[PDB]
């Protein structure tokens, strides 16, 4: 009598609710009821405490009831699937923080760019190993997060009343990334407090040199392109600052490996970078 | 972490419900995401037709809500509440036509994209009850995505068109139309509140949530020297 | 036709309705829900993830905002001194706003359940020393010294031995629940106070930095609820959305 | 009589309710239905008919409307020249909009599935030759060379050999569903370009046509579906209907 | 024709819905087919009453739908919106007299007509929400017909009765007809906006929707000297 | 408790809908769940690459269970369901295209000219032989197209403000056919891109020179006038212009060869030409 | 009350609507039908005449 | 929709009327009642003190 | 960054004071007969 047609009919969650209608999204709400390895690639993460999953989810390919692409992806799986190192960002005493946004970060580097760059489609997961090596002598945290769609928000000209949009540079500043003009609303209004909701995992200096947070594909999309869309920005930040004494290393770098999880191409044409 | 891990503790029988902070108690209740003002005078919307560009993220008690989430796929129930300026209940019926995305937007008041043989159209009068749908999910995604990092074209991303940057279109849902069903101008001037209640919510992605002014519908822009703190401060961190 | 009789809530709208209305579109089935990571069925989820707690809620400067999410254990002169204070309220007005749960606390009236306080060392591994960190139930003031606050529930935190405790604020209250205390009559309401005290001091070496910094991550435990959905406080907007 | 409660969606005209009304004739029954050849009872079915796609949208000279259904292959000088280029949504405005699919895709907002562009070749017998009919995938612009357009999607036609290709544009998409690029941001839901590309020439004898025509005809596959039933915008009524 | 007849395909579990792509779906969305004006001055309908032929392709949404086929069998629900010009709500009665083909058509606003003892009336207020019907498929045909190629009658098809080419008189339905319920001149001028729903539909032989602009009501005429394309255009094929 | 009197009750297809009213219309909508002879005639088909079935379905006689009119039908079935040869019209290389109206093409000639003359009631398919030949050097197409229900608009005085109805020899042009003088709206508003959805066979050149459409009766009725009511309208229309070189044979005709099939006439009285 | 929702045919008087209506007479019963001859139950017997 | 008929009783507003009103939080639990001691169910317990 | 496209490892040298670097036998042929600064050089292991 009903099409079986709301907003949670895939889900598995059982809903009691009254319709009157033959549609179910008429329905009332009603209620319920230690070597990584990948590639030709190595790290280590002896000094982490855990690798942190994100959302508690490993990256697999895509399901197939998932796709909607009827193209054959290509899943590359060495050439692709491998740690890549972005050049190091140097921790300082007044180091505001920096993002990453991904694939943005790797649509130029290696078969993976190539990948991205030859593909209108893209699906893969992440391991993203920042480490930041300092001495028993250094101190300061990282919160190393992985916030999915990060919107950079602009100052909007600092009283509020410009429009401004960030630029390309700072939505999608590559491999280099962006530093953080103002971590405590992460340049998106958005309190960086409550930045561990989403995948995070502490650089606390005393305690870890590295950070590996396993980022699953996370999109409303089973595919999606990897050169306008940016599915999740890594923010390294430093919520305890970085300090020493004078003697000590001042050179404290944060290195970014990132490994793209099964990668997933689809849509192939010509290699297009942006 | 535990309890008896840290304190000496008694049995407690709890038999707290944890049923109000899920996803249909705390995004079921209809809150108002956009107003629509058909004056008599003005430059507003003057012809006695309107055309919103359905947008949520403009009434911003419901929009810090659903940016809690990153991806939110829901029903709505979308509660149209009619009145002047002065809420008086005057004698109007209205039009409300949901023009999707590539349906014809009514250009003015007699607009035979008024004539509804395929859009949603809810005739009601004024002086009926707030006229009340249910919105499917919608999107050509599988969910809505009030966090869209990314662009909706190809292309060099340019300065010119760096408003692109935020815009998903699995979001732009269309333009909400009313008007005033006549071929006269209407007698009273009149505003139109919408209210949404997100029905069947499911929601991925918790993001932290806005601690700054929203200043516009499309992006998470803050203003930039009034930065204010996510809380109430104090003198000393030793006191109170 | 069928005799009915309309009754006083007829033609209102309430807006927590859970109501049936009538579908704008027939037959639209909806785009089909791919698995999105990260589904939230219930805010309880988000209000056990820890979230930086601003203890360190006294530098409303814009340069110097990234300093209330940390406070500095400094070398001290060896008593029971006070490092840092702050009301155990996920709901109030304070240190809790920066939270997850205590800005889910803010759309909610009541709130019931054990808080969890993560406190996180970040200081060298050089770095040792002692924190007592004592929850005060409801009745006590401001303990004047160490020896007033450990007569509450209090933890003792080596921080140079294990860099995060978790102080668990256990729900200890006269009501089954709280409804969010603010400095009136609804302090009635409040969970009392959370103060911070060096328990021996913050030891040092040559070569490591005399000041160090606690990162406090509060959250809830797994048998904190909320009831009475309210519009929150803890954010007004005041310039219009253009 | 029974207590009842009216609801907000009380007395409004949904034009998409689907009612129950009062019957004017209390006891009618309609003339029976006969057999009638060419029942649809699905607007797909049509979607699933090739009709012409005017790929030459550009004689909008009404003596020149019939140039609009098909486009001229040419002897070239044998590289891989540019003969025709269409956007692949059926729902833009442009060369679609002549087909049924197209037409059907302006009462809908989302569509999705494969399509299919059938290039049928009217020269002569006698007339022999390649293309390269490359659908490129949303990403890629339009292709500066043959080179540049084979690493889409292609077929090579040899329409001497086969006077009918079909270009099967297959569904790549990041979204399940695409809802008619425009010209704007909607351009996100581009269905990518079709470009016809000479892949040997149009080689002709003596006494066969220097220029033949190639008689696009598109339609939709079987995977294909609708969904968001809207009001057309592929046709505006101007001029009122006296 | 396939698709790993063409690429290479990977396996899509395809869920996407062909329900609203139905008959049904597509046209049981309620378009205007008519628009009564019942003026207080003027020559339109001065009398306070109006007899309307009952005829769907006045209104280019709903006719363009409906030409896609040829023939079509459905029950109607037809909803008739009734205010003022300015589109206020006044307290007026209408009597809606379905007027079936060889009844009495109404002559006057007191015609004995609208003593309705056999004719299907409906008697509703203005301040009512608008008056909803199900007609049935009333033709003496198997369905009806956009499109008849040929003539009701026999004889000589001279040019001073070429109006009655493509007539069909399995069509013509009746009048509809409209008046106040008075003896005397209502106090209001009103406007009747006749919504149909198709229901319960059946459609045969698919043709071209129509790619020009409509122009009279009872045939397919088209503007000849402005022949306007399918679609729009653009400067060379080989550009976009 | 309820009429079984909706649109939809003689139809295969179930419906759940919810009814208030004991008539079933009164419902909501709801949701659901080669040598070819006839006659004395041959014609040939080796050069059309199949022939086109109207809407699938062969042309039956008319189903009692269909069929109104009691007195009996005559069914001539040789005289009468034969293949019927037009006059040719010659294909050019401005030639606009052609129609033909059904059965008025054949309401002249033959038996089923005097069975159409003498009765008021007619009912046939057709199966629509239109050949064209030409070389190999030769090129074009025809969108040869059964277009029911044909119904020609004017130009309504070119501006469209003028209400023109096409005359009697436009509406009915006879075995002779009429002109396109606008084949890109088919003379009635509708687009000859759109055509296709009718049934319809391609006679392109180089392929094959014959169309062989074989076309039910179409018709809301079971019965119908074949002077006053023309069932369909055949279009052969010049998509792809005729081309060849000065040399080759300029005269190409287009023989519309027509086989009226199962032709069912009722309601005998004097011959009536219209 | 019970959560209901007016329709667009709500208050219109259409007077071919078999409906049910409130009874004048509590407890009226008629007098008895006799057996009267030429009941016709059907207008086609007056048809076929 | 299903066809009703307004009795005389409509949109009153009877004071003593137990009806079924539309509920302001849609998932709310109450605070489980604890036993308290002194419960009355009935004001005839108090007239017999 | 044109390295770490190659086979690599990511030393912590503070925590683990040995790694060990497996070059894998990534050849055309199946020996090496030694590269030299030559025409030998097509049997060159690659760079570390
Ligand atoms: C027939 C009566 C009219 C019925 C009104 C139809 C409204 C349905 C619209 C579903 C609401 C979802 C909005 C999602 C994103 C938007 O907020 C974006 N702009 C944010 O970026
Ligand atoms: C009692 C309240 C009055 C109820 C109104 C009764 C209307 C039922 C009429 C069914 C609609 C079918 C119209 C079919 C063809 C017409 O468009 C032709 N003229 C086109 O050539």
């Amino acid at each position: 009598h009903e099409n079986s047609n709301s907003a949670t009919e895939g889900s598995t969650i059982n809903y009691t609710t009254i319709n009157y209608y033959k549609d179910s999204y008429a329905a009332t709400a009603g209620k319920q009821s230690a070597q990584l390895t990948i590639g030709n690639s190595t790290i280590t993460t002896q000094e982490a405490a855990n690798i942190i999953v994100g959302y508690g989810e490993w990256p697999s390919y895509c399901s197939d009831d998932d796709a909607t692409a009827v193209d054959k992806p290509t899943r590359p799986d060495v050439s692709v699937n491998r740690f890549y190192t972005l050049d190091t960002k140097l921790w300082e005493k007044s180091s505001k923080g920096w993002y990453w946004k991904f694939p943005d970060v790797l649509t130029e580097t290696g078969v993976f760019g190539q990948n991205a760059q030859f593909h209108y489609l893209y699906r893969s997961g992440f391991c993203i190993h920042v480490q930041c090596n300092a001495s028993k002598f250094h101190q300061g945290a990282l919160l190393v997060a992985i916030l999915p769609e990060y919107v950079i928000g602009t100052v909007a000209g600092g009283t509020g009343t410009e429009d401004s949009h960030p630029p390309y540079i700072q939505t999608q500043p590559g491999a280099d990334g962006f530093e953080l003009q103002h971590p405590y609303v992460l340049d998106a209004g958005i309190p960086i407090s409550q930045l561990t909701v989403c995948p995070h995992q502490w650089i606390n200096l005393r305690t870890n040199n590295c950070a590996t947070i396993i980022v699953p594909y996370m999109n409303t999309l089973p595919f999606d392109s990897a050169l306008n869309h940016c599915n999740f920005g890594l923010l390294v930040v430093p919520i305890s600052p970085l300090d020493f004494d004078q003697g000590a290393t001042p050179v404290i770098p944060i290195t970014i490996t990132l490994a793209p999880m099964c990668s997933e191409f689809a849509g192939l044409r010509q290699a297009v970078t942006q | 972490t535990s309890d008896e891990s840290m304190i000496e503790t008694r049995c407690v029988l709890n038999s707290h419900s944890t049923a109000e902070t899920t996803l249909d108690s705390f995004f079921s209740r209809a809150g108002l995401v956009g107003e629509i003002d058909l004056p008599l005078e003005g430059t507003t919307n003057p012809n006695g037709y309107a055309n919103w560009d359905i947008d949520i993220t403009g009434c911003a008690q419901m929009r810090r809500k659903v940016e809690l989430f990153t991806y939110m796929r829901f029903d709505a129930e979308f509660t149209f509440v009619a009145c002047t300026p002065t809420g008086q209940v005057v004698p109007q019926l209205l039009q409300y036509m949901f023009v999707p995305p590539g349906a014809p937007i009514p250009e003015s008041r007699e607009s035979l994209a008024w004539q509804t043989a395929t859009n949603p159209s809810v005739f009601v009068k004024l002086t009926d009850p707030p006229a009340q749908v249910s919105v499917p999910f919608m999107s050509p995604a599988s969910a809505y995505q009030w966090f869209y990092d990314g662009y909706p074209t190809f292309g060099e991303h340019k300065q010119e068109k760096d408003l692109e940057y935020g815009a998903c279109p699995n979001n732009m849902m269309g333009t909400f139309s009313v008007r005033t069903v006549g071929s006269s101008k209407s007698k009273y001037a009149l505003v139109v509140r919408i209210y949404m209640r997100m029905k069947h919510v499911r929601a991925w992605i918790p993001r932290p949530m806005r601690n700054q002014n929203y200043l516009f519908k499309a992006n998470p822009n803050y203003a930039g020297d009034s930065i204010k703190p996510t809380g109430t401060s104090r003198n000393a961190i030793t006191t109170l | 036709g069928f005799p009915t009789e309309l009754k006083p809530g007829t033609n209102q709208f309430l807006t927590t309705d859970d109501g049936v209305s009538a579908p704008i579109l027939p037959n639209f089935h909806p785009t089909p829900c791919i698995h999105i990571p990260g589904e939230v069925r219930n805010l309880l989820e988000l209000c056990q993830v820890e979230t930086i707690l601003e203890v360190n809620n006294v530098p409303t400067n814009a340069t110097s905002l990234m300093e209330r999410l940390r406070f500095p254990v400094s070398a001290q002169a060896g008593k029971g001194e006070l490092c840092a204070v702050f009301r155990a309220d996920p709901g109030r007005d304070g240190p809790w706003q920066s939270t997850m749960l205590g800005q889910l606390c803010g759309y909610y009236t009541q709130w019931s359940g054990s808080l969890e306080v993560t406190f996180m060392f970040t200081g060298s591994f050089m770095a040792t020393g002692k924190m007592l960190i004592a929850y005060t139930p409801p009745g006590g003031p401001l303990p004047k010294d160490r020896a007033t606050a450990m007569l509450g529930t209090h933890v003792i935190w080596d921080f140079g031995l294990q860099s995060s405790v978790t102080l668990v604020i256990p729900w200890i209250s006269n009501t089954h629940y709280r409804a969010h205390a603010r400095d009136g009559v609804f302090d009635y309401y409040t969970t009392g106070l959370v103060s911070i005290w060096y328990q021996t001091n913050y030891v040092v070496p040559i070569g490591a930095p005399n000041t160090a910094y606690i990162i406090a991550l509060a959250a809830a435990q797994k048998n904190f609820t909320m009831k009475l959905c309210k519009d929150t406080s803890h954010m007004l907007q005041t310039a219009s959305i253009q």
